[PDB]
C-alpha cells in the first residue's frame, strides 16, 4: 500500500517535528502545505484542543492505546472534505505536543500510525478520488 | 498576467507522432493540476487527458488510451501531449487547461493549437431568444457524473478559447455578470441567462468529473442565437 507508506511518513514526519519543535517529491510539497495549514487550524483552535485534549486524559502508553481504538470512528456524521481531515492531523500535532511534556515521546509514532490507519481505511475511496496528496497541496493552495 | 499558451501543432500522416507544448506564464505551475482538452472543426469540447501537480494521478479519455501520453515538467512550467498512432479522429484544436484546486473547474485557457491529421452530458444543441429574454440550457447526467459531482459551465464565443462562465454547479467567477445563473437538481443541471444581450451569442458547454469512467465529460454543447441583437446593445 503505497498510499498508507506515502500518509504514515506525511503525518508521523510532522506530528515528530511539532513535538520536538524544529522541522527536519510529492510527499516534500504536502509536508510544506501540512505545516502551514496545520500550524493555522491549532493556532485558531487552541481553546477547542486544549478542552478535547483534557477530556481524552492522556498520561500514559495505554491511553494513547485507547485514543488508537476510538480513532476508527472519528468521521461518524458522513461529512467529508479536506478540513476535517487536517483537523485530525492538527488535532494529533496537539496531542503530539503534549507527549513531549509529559515524557511520553515513543507515544508519537502509534499515535501517527492510528491517524494514518483511519484516513487510509474509512477514507482510502474519498482520498483517491481527491488525488490524495497532490490533491491536498491543490486544495490549499493559495 | 496568467496565461497558458500551446505549441507544437501541425499536419501530420495517419500513424504518425506529433509532441505537443503548453507553456503556463504568472502562477506556481507546480502547484495545480492541469489537463488537455480538443475540438474537432464545428463539433463540440472532448477532454482528452489530465495530470495532478507532483504527477503522481494521470488520467486519459477511453478514446485516446494507450496512444496519448501526458507528462510535466515543473522546472520548465511545461505540460505536454506525445500523440502517438496518430487517426483522422484526433483532427482537433487542442486547448490547454489550469484546474482550480478546491473546485475542479477549468480557469485558465489557452489559445489552443490545430493538429491535422491527414458525448455523456446531454445538452439541447440549439436554444435561441430576442434581448432581453430569458433563456435556459439543461444539462443531463447520471449518478456517477452529476449525480456525484459539481457542474461547470463554459463559454465560447466564435472563433475565441472557452472560458469559465459557472463553477461548482451555480459559482461565477470574477468578470461573469450575475444575468447568468446555474443550478443542479439529481442528474440534471441548468445554465440560466436573465435578459439575453449581443455578446451572450456563444457555444455552452457543461461539464463534471465521471466517478466511474474517471474521465471529464463535457456536454455536447449549445448554440445560443440572439435574434434581433444589436453591436454592444446600441439600438438605434
Amino acid at each position: 500500500d503505497d498510499l498508507y507508506r506515502q500518509s504514515l511518513e506525511i503525518i508521523s514526519r510532522y506530528l515528530r517535528e511539532q513535538a520536538t519543535g524544529s522541522k527536519d517529491a510529492a510527499g516534500r510539497r504536502a509536508l510544506e502545505t501540512l505545516r502551514r495549514v496545520g500550524d493555522g487550524v491549532q493556532r485558531n483552535h487552541e481553546t477547542a484542543f486544549q478542552g478535547m485534549l483534557r477530556k481524552l486524559d492522556i498520561k500514559n502508553e495505554d491511553d494513547v492505546k485507547s485514543l488508537s481504538r476510538v480513532m476508527i470512528h472519528v468521521f461518524s456524521d458522513g461529512v467529508t472534505n479536506w478540513g476535517r481531515i487536517v483537523t485530525l492531523i492538527s488535532f494529533g500535532a496537539f496531542v503530539a505536543k503534549h507527549l513531549k511534556t509529559i515524557n511520553q515521546e515513543s507515544c508519537i509514532e502509534p499515535l501517527a500510525e492510528s491517524i494514518t490507519d483511519v484516513l487510509v481505511r474509512t477514507k482510502r475511496d474519498w482520498l483517491v478520488k481527491q488525488r490524495g496528496w497532490d490533491g491536498f497541496v491543490e486544495f490549499f493552495h493559495v | 498576467q496568467v496565461t497558458l499558451k500551446e505549441s507544437g501543432g501541425g499536419l501530420v500522416k495517419p500513424g504518425g507522432s506529433l509532441r505537443l507544448s503548453c507553456a503556463a506564464s504568472g502562477f506556481t505551475f507546480s502547484s495545480y493540476s492541469m489537463n488537455w482538452v480538443r475540438q474537432a472543426p464545428g463539433k463540440g469540447l472532448e477532454w482528452v487527458s489530465s495530470i495532478s501537480s507532483s504527477s503522481s494521478y494521470i488520467y486519459y479519455a477511453d478514446s485516446v488510451k494507450g496512444r496519448f501520453t501526458i507528462s510535466r515538467d515543473n522546472a520548465k512550467n511545461s505540460l505536454y501531449l506525445q500523440m502517438n498512432s496518430l487517426r483522422a479522429e484526433d483532427t482537433a484544436v487542442y486547448y490547454c487547461a489550469r484546474q482550480v484546486g478546491a473546485t475542479w473547474a477549468f480557469d485558465i485557457w489557452g489559445q489552443g493549437t490545430l493538429v491535422t491529421v491527414s458525448s455523456v452530458l446531454t445538452q439541447p444543441p440549439s436554444a435561441s431568444g430576442t434581448p432581453g429574454q430569458r433563456v435556459t440550457i439543461s444539462c443531463s447526467g447520471s449518478s456517477s457524473n452529476i449525480g456525484s459531482n459539481t457542474v461547470n459551465w463554459y463559454q465560447q464565443l466564435p472563433g475565441t478559447a472557452p472560458k469559465l462562465l459557472i463553477y461548482s454547479n451555480n459559482q461565477r467567477p470574477s468578470g461573469v455578470p450575475d444575468r447568468f445563473s446555474g443550478s443542479k437538481s439529481g442528474t440534471s443541471a441548468s445554465l440560466a441567462i436573465s435578459g439575453l444581450q449581443s455578446e451572450d451569442e456563444a457555444d455552452y458547454y457543461c461539464a463534471a468529473w465521471d466517478d466511474s469512467l474517471n474521465a471529464w465529460v463535457f456536454g455536447g454543447g449549445t448554440k445560443l442565437t440572439v435574434l434581433g441583437a444589436a453591436a454592444e446593445n446600441l439600438y438605434f
